[PDB]
């Protein structure tokens, strides 16, 4: 499959990169505020994270 | 000062004129030159009252008497001075700025407004008086250099070379050989034809030399033809033998260390009376006497706060 | 409580990345434990079970812990952190760290001062090596500001080629230029940056004052092939055979089958080709192509099946990093 | 024509060349873009020939029929390559423009102009509005005609299109301008006449948002006070003054003005008393009555000036307040093939920028959701900084266009300009984007560094800097620039970006962008880039260039602190780039835009003389001079120069990288970079 997968790839032309492109935050936390508020503001970002999704369900 | 037979005048940005004393070396008076800097320093054949050129006003102060005012304080003009010349009879003064007029003024007449104007193209940056006392150099920023006859106003342009800004040009007393120098740190010499009353004055190059590698200053023919000093921002003041034109002498003010980064710049150069010393000044706000045989600063000068821009050197009896 | 962090610092008895990723694990979780800011450290609890809350506090779990520190714990962590550093190294871990330099550096108590010049070197190392070429660029044009190298020039113009930034690096070739003449510019310079013709009249002058080498003879053939003038690149390889040693011989093999091919000279580019290496994507497409010259079809299906075994890792190292 | 050239000789065997390709293919656009912009040429060279000769009767009706002769041939065939081209039509559009205002009036041409009017599609001359619209009062009835049937068909179809520069015609002091705008209106109004009301409307209460009454008075009273006590003009005094007692006599309306009139209305109606009785009498001792009181008022509203930091809609224009979910459209956002975002409502807060001119910060809500911010300029003219954005688009099209440009991602930033009257508009505010000064001085502040280090040194070492000669300017400025880091921008950009990597793109953006500005800049002629005047995305990290006031060497003519640079290329810029410098993207990225204008000549020059020619934007040559036609040829010669490479030598024909090289070395030299005005900052 991997020799099938790169026949395919060969057929279908080594495309351009510039047309399969038209085809196709906490630093700055630390950059913004002191490290005092950054210590809470990190830590409430990264808590959030875990909050969303399913993820919550165990922690 | 005007008793003493040398005269030796320093000056900068500080808004002081000092006359210095070359067997002493001590300042032996100020004057005040407020509302401006002063661009060129100047004495006058007869001695009476040397001239400084700063902006928009050319002023006069007597050289005899001690701590007297401007005596004379030629205004009406703009964009600076960047030189002034003076006739042998002591009659007209000429001056050059950057409005691009050379004028002509008579210091015996009362007429506040000049003699006579020449108009040019780019921005005036040396006058230079021909011995003959028939023609005027004129330079410009625009590279073109301009004889301009004092009696049939045929002025011929020449333009070494294209789109450089020249800075300074000397004839020698002799008028034997011309040099002019620009930005790009050249030094062109023409041979001048002996020519007097047919005024054709033609200029046959003779040799580019590559002086410098950054922007020359000032050039002067020494007194007796042979000897021409060549100054520049690379802070040393070379010295060409007129014969040959090779560096004979390299009077460099350079700190001899890498660690040291625009230390000053240096944009004068007076040789003596017989040409053996020579005086030259410096923006490190430090004029110096140096030997031209050997190279060494047999005496220096100092108490200037800000960098100094010109000089004065007169050894006549 | 610097005790299991002094541990954890001088411990390196891993022989595994298994190892060096506990390290990592229990290095934050005793960062996040010893936290002067109680923020940070009620937040160990939930990284224990968890390890990316653990990763994400490790920046500023790090500040922290930095600037307790009175120069001496100080000291000490910055020596294990070159040990781990220059030591079995391993992408994520060195990842990790390179990020945390970074956020060092943005912060305002300054980088982190490793082996001196604050580990402007080693850092570019780790990041070339990760493949982390943003850093690399940064942390060598940092050195060149300290200093510019022809050797710093070399390694900035293949960090921007592997950027895909060539006028960047023929910016790179105009400085060196300008700054050191002629001499100090290898012509392997313009071979990276595709300047086919000046590499030539480089590899030509080289060859014409120092003596023929087989590196510099490999190099012009690479640019003879390259511009396409097979004829010349035919004419070096059938005057230097038996000149030539066996190691040379198989990196000749590839160029001359390449230029008895562009010329049409098939009995010279079987004997070529039977000398490069089966063990190339070269050696087995000229091979497949001579087969295909003469009509063995089963065997040149065989060989094309090889070449794209063979050219696995190569696609997949490639494509591992951008399109 | 690359051989020969253009003379009498040359011009029969193109046309005939010219003229078998088309009939050998038909449907080709190029044959047929090349056949009229040929046949235009011979028109220029014709007429240009007539005027060197003939002006420095029979050889006049001789060459009325030979421009006749060659102008249908080049109407009919550029036409034809608008229908053929569809969609890249901007510069045969112009030319069509240029050729029916200067030779529409005879009948013939007319003739073939309506013809190829009927024949094209209605949606191209949505490019062309303002150029149509700067001629709405042509003197010539016949041109005038089809100009205003041409106009009722743009406002059958796709009125949003128009509906604003209608407006801003339709307020015009000249008659003629408002009387055809109006004359226009009326057509509209039997259309839909909502469109027409809620357009009016908007534009009245925007023009009184952006000045204010009081404002008007210092304004005035500023020059009023200039006129008297500096050139005792007592007639233009009183000239400049009755116009705010004739705005006064309509009456307080809102009340903002209502309250301006119980503070100052009544001190303002003592002084025009007092000017009255010294119109009937003049006595310096009535006059200096009202001169005391309007120093009085004056000082007043000076005092109250600063405190207006944010204005509320409800005191300054209830109607706006009122207005809600208007069918007028978004300004600068209509487009022919998108849905129309129209205005939901507008916020009750602007938020005023404390600047000189003190610009407004209108927030429109479109009906699709997304927040539109403008900028409310007033007393100054948009028209040029649409004329600019005009050409900017033409340019982001080529730069599309060629593939080695949209490979690098070449482009222009530009925001939509609505002007709204000869002193007031409206600017689209871009976000994510601060002022080079603002970061500059951010970053300085922030490592404790002095703003203003390099002034302070270069008055320390020459207090007279600025009456220095120039070797005395220039050793200064180097001393300035060797004992001063000029690191600060590549510094704050690299610890203001998040990621190396973002880093890294975010430069390399900012590179292209600046060369690309750098050399489109350098061929308009634009100058006064000081670093207020460019911005700097902090997201993306493109240039982008503002205030377009000074353009075609203003700067340079002008006799005060002339400037010689042609475009901005700042030591600090220079660093901000790769640490090779000027030598990598910078380089490449100017050859490239240099060699994509320079084929587009035809298409640059064609952009460039409409809005030359336009007499609306004469008074800045005008301005700029101390006739008319003698420097708009001359202007267009020195740009024609540019695009050509024959700018620094006449003689000598220059090839791109060679002229590249010349600008940055004379953008860079420190001789012309020490000239520059102190503000403009050549040491930063």
């Amino acid at each position: 499959t991997r020799r099938e997968a790169i026949r395919v790839l060969g057929l279908l032309g080594a495309l351009d990169p510039y047309k399969h492109k038209v085809n196709i935050e906490m630093l700055v936390n630390m950059g913004n505020l002191p490290l005092d508020e950054f210590y809470p503001a990190v830590s409430m970002v990264a808590l959030m994270r875990i909050f969303r999704d399913q993820s919550l369900s165990h922690h | 000062v005007g008793s003493d037979p040398v005269i030796l005048a320093t000056a900068g940005y500080d808004h002081t004129v000092r006359f210095w004393q070359a067997h002493s070396g001590i300042c032996t008076r100020t004057v005040q030159h407020q509302d401006s800097q002063v661009n060129a320093l100047e004495v006058t054949p007869d001695r009476s009252m040397i001239a400084a050129a700063g902006y928009q006003h050319i002023r006069m102060y007597d050289l005899n008497s001690n701590n007297p005012n401007p005596i004379i304080s030629y205004d009406g003009v703009n964009k600076n001075i960047a030189s002034v010349g003076f006739h042998e009879d002591g009659r007209w003064m000429y001056t050059g700025g950057e409005d691009c007029t050379a004028r002509i003024w008579d210091l015996r007449s009362r007429n506040l407004q000049c003699q006579r104007i020449f108009q040019v193209n780019a921005p005036i940056n040396c006058v230079c008086l021909h011995p003959n006392q028939a023609e005027l150099i004129v330079g410009d920023q625009s590279g073109a250099i301009h004889i301009w006859d004092l009696k049939t106003d045929h002025n011929e342009q020449l333009i070494p070379e294209p789109e450089v800004s020249i800075t300074s040009a000397h004839i020698d007393p002799d008028a034997s050989y011309m040099a002019a120098v620009n930005s790009t740190g050249n030094c062109y010499v023409w041979n001048l034809t002996g020519g007097i009353g047919d005024e054709v004055t033609q200029l046959i190059p003779k040799t580019k030399i590559p002086a410098h590698t950054r922007y020359a200053l000032q050039c002067r023919f020494s007194p007796d033809s042979t000897l021409l000093a060549t100054c520049s921002a690379d802070q040393t003041c070379k010295i060409w033998r007129t014969s040959n034109f090779s560096l004979m002498t390299e009077l460099s003010i350079k700190s001899g260390n890498p660690g040291e980064s625009s230390r000053g710049w240096m944009w004068g150069c007076a040789f003596s009376g017989d040409s053996q010393y020579i005086v030259t000044a410096s923006s490190d706000n430090l004029a110096r006497l140096w030997c031209v045989e050997t190279g060494e600063i047999k005496r220096e000068y100092g108490g200037h706060q800000k960098a100094v821009v010109c000089l004065a050197f007169n050894d006549s009896v | 409580s610097t005790i299991n962090l002094q541990k954890a610092w001088g411990a390196a008895r891993r022989v595994s990345k298994d190892d060096w990723l506990e390290w990592l694990r229990r290095l934050s979780l005793e960062l996040l434990k010893d936290s002067s800011s109680p923020s940070l450290r009620s937040c160990w609890a939930l990284a224990q079970a968890y390890n990316p809350m653990a990763r994400d506090l490790f920046n500023a779990a790090f500040v922290s812990c930095w600037s307790e520190l009175n120069e001496d714990q100080q000291d000490e962590l910055i020596r294990s952190i070159e040990l781990a550093l220059t030591s079995q190294d391993i992408a994520e871990v060195t990842q990790t760290l390179l990020n945390l330099a970074e956020f060092m550096e943005h912060s305002d108590k300054g980088p982190l001062p490793l082996r001196d010049d604050n580990g402007i070197v080693l850092l570019g190392e780790r990041a070339a090596k990760c493949r982390a070429y943003a850093k690399a660029l940064h942390y060598k044009e940092l050195e060149f500001q300290k200093g510019p190298t022809p050797a710093i020039l070399e390694s900035l113009i293949s960090i921007n080629n592997k950027l895909q930034q060539p006028e960047a690096a023929a910016g790179v070739l105009e400085y060196a230029m300008k700054h050191f003449g002629e001499l100090e510019i290898q012509a392997t310079w313009y071979e990276k940056l595709h300047e086919w013709e000046d590499a030539l009249v480089a590899y030509d002058k080289k060859m014409d004052t120092n003596k023929d080498d087989p590196e510099l003879m490999l190099g012009r053939m690479r640019c003879l092939e390259a511009l396409g003038e097979w004829g010349q690149l035919h004419q070096q390889c059938c005057e230097k055979w038996t000149l030539v040693n066996d190691e040379t011989q198989a990196k000749m093999a590839r160029m001359a089958a390449a230029a008895a091919w562009g010329l049409g000279q098939w009995d010279s580019m079987e004997e070529y080709t039977c000398m490069i290496p089966r063990d190339t994507h070269d050696g087995a497409f000229y091979r497949a192509v001579l087969a295909l010259h003469q009509d063995l079809f089963s065997l040149a299906q065989q060989c094309i099946d090889k070449a794209r075994d063979l050219l696995d890792a190569e696609l997949t190292a490639m494509a591992g990093e951008s399109y | 024509l690359n051989l020969q050239g253009i003379n009498e000789s040359t011009i029969p065997k193109v046309l005939q060349y010219y003229s078998a390709a088309t009939e050998h293919d038909r449907s080709w656009y190029k044959a047929w873009h090349a056949w009229a912009v040929m046949n235009f040429e011979a028109v220029l060279h014709y007429k240009h020939q007539n005027q060197a000769r003939d002006e420095k009767k029979k050889v006049t009706e001789d060459l009325s029929k030979t421009l006749l002769m060659y102008t249908v041939p080049a109407v009919q065939g550029f036409f034809r390559s608008i229908s053929l081209s569809r969609g890249n039509n901007l510069q045969d559009t112009l030319r069509v423009l240029t050729l029916w205002f200067d030779y529409g009036h005879w009948p013939d041409v007319n003739e073939a102009l309506v013809e190829g009017v009927k024949a094209i599609q209605i949606d191209t001359w949505l490019q062309v509005i303002p150029q149509l619209i700067a001629r709405i009062d042509t003197p010539r009835p016949l041109v005038g005609r089809l100009i205003h049937q041409l106009l009722t068909d743009i406002g059958r179809y796709h009125p949003q299109a128009l509906i604003y520069p209608l407006t801003v015609a339709s307020k015009s002091t000249t008659t003629a301008r408002h009387n055809a705008a109006n004359k226009i209106l009326k057509n509209m109004c039997e259309h839909s006449n909502t469109l027409v009301q809620q357009a009016m409307m908007v534009s009245e209460e925007l023009i009184r948002v952006a000045i204010l009454w009081h404002e008007m008075w210092h304004e005035g009273l500023e020059e009023a006070s200039r006129l008297y006590f500096g050139e005792r003009n007592v007639k233009g005094m009183f000239e400049v003054l009755e116009p705010l007692h004739a705005m006064m006599e309509r009456g307080p309306q809102t009340l903002k003005e209502t309250s301006f009139n119980q503070a100052y209305g009544r001190d303002l109606m003592e002084a025009q008393e007092w000017c009255r009785k010294y119109m009937k009498s003049g006595n310096v001792k009535d006059l200096t009555q009202a001169w005391d009181l309007y120093y009085h008022v004056f000082r007043r509203i000076s005092k109250q000036l600063p405190q207006l930091t944010s204005l509320e809609l409800q005191y300054v224009s209830p109607k706006l307040l009122m207005c809600r979910d208007l069918e007028l459209a978004v300004p600068g956002t209509y487009d022919p093939n998108q849905p129309i975002i129209r205005i939901q409502s507008i916020a009750p807060s602007l938020q005023v920028i404390t600047s000189k001119q003190r610009p407004r910060k209108l927030t429109l809500m479109g009906s699709n959701g997304h927040e539109f911010v403008f900028l409310l300029k007033g007393h100054e003219d948009l028209r040029q900084d649409e004329r600019v954005m005009q050409l900017f688009g033409l340019v982001n099209t080529l730069l599309a266009n060629d593939p080695t440009s949209l490979r690098k991602n070449l482009s222009i930033q530009r925001y939509a300009v609505i002007p709204l009257s000869t002193n007031s508009g409206l600017i689209g505010w871009v976000p994510h984007c601060d002022t080079l000064h603002a970061l500059i001085r951010d970053y300085r502040e922030k490592k404790k560094i002095l703003l203003n280090i390099e002034h302070r040194i270069m008055l320390r070492m020459a207090p007279d800097y600025d009456h220095l000669t120039l070797m005395q300017k220039v050793e200064v400025f180097e001393h300035a620039v060797n004992n001063t880091a000029g690191d600060d921008l590549a510094k704050l950009l690299w610890l203001k970006s998040p990621s190396s990597e973002v880093w890294f793109d975010r430069r390399t953006n900012y590179t292209r962008s600046l060369a690309v500005m750098s050399m489109v800049g350098y061929i308009l002629g634009l100058g006064d880039r000081h670093p207020s005047n460019l911005m700097l995305d902090r997201l993306s990290g493109k240039i982008l260039h503002i205030d377009f006031g000074d353009c075609f060497e203003v700067a340079m003519t002008r006799e005060k602190f002339p400037e010689k640079i042609p475009f901005r290329l700042t030591r600090m810029l220079t660093n901000a780039m790769e640490v090779t410098g000027l030598d990598g993207n910078y380089r490449i990225t100017c050859h490239t835009v240099m060699e994509v204008l320079r084929e587009h000549k035809d298409s640059v020059m064609a952009v460039l003389e409409a809005f030359v020619y336009d007499p609306l934007l004469n008074w800045r040559l005008m301005d700029t001079n101390t006739a008319l036609n003698k420097k708009a040829i001359q202007i267009i010669n020195r740009v024609r120069d540019k695009l050509t490479g024959r700018d620094f030598s006449h003689d000598d024909t220059l090839d791109v990288p060679t002229q590249v090289e010349l600008l940055i070395k004379q953008a860079t030299s420190h001789e012309n970079l020490c000239q520059c005005y102190i503000g403009w900052c050549p040491f930063w």
